[PDB]
């Protein structure tokens, strides 16, 4: 389960 | 060899090449080995975002423009039916990955203000 997290790594900083 | 950088798309090691010959330009991506290649216009992009330098995993992200013509976001709540485009690429260097983002910011900033 690392798909959703992929958006966070790019969403925020 | 003008405007290019090591860009890994879909877990594939390849090199990217930006083409500023035309208005909307064009970003080509060919596999390092030679078999898989994809082409995506940069003009389609709307916003630019990437991971911090502190992040062990150096990667960039590109967000496309939204469809504010057919889609509707209610009046007080936002009822969006579709979703915006978002593509990310895996890099192996902060310098190279930074050269791409820095460029994409100028390409869109020049085509977004000019109209």
């Amino acid at each position: 389960d690392l798909d959703e997290s992929w958006d966070y790594i790019f969403e925020t900083t | 060899p003008s405007h290019s950088g090591a860009a890994i798309f879909e877990k594939v090691s390849g090199i990217i090449a930006i083409n500023e010959d035309v208005s909307p330009a064009e970003l080509t991506w060919r596999s390092t080995d030679g078999d898989k290649v994809h082409t995506v216009v940069l003009s389609t992009i709307d916003k630019l975002q990437a991971t911090p330098a502190s992040s062990e995993k150096m990667m960039l992200r590109l967000i496309g423009k939204v469809d504010e013509s057919k889609k509707r976001k209610d009046n007080e709540g936002n009822e969006v039916v579709p979703k915006p485009q978002r593509h990310m690429f895996s890099f192996n260097n902060r310098t190279v990955m930074d050269n791409i983002k820095m460029t994409l910011q100028q390409i869109i900033s020049r085509y977004k203000d000019a109209d």
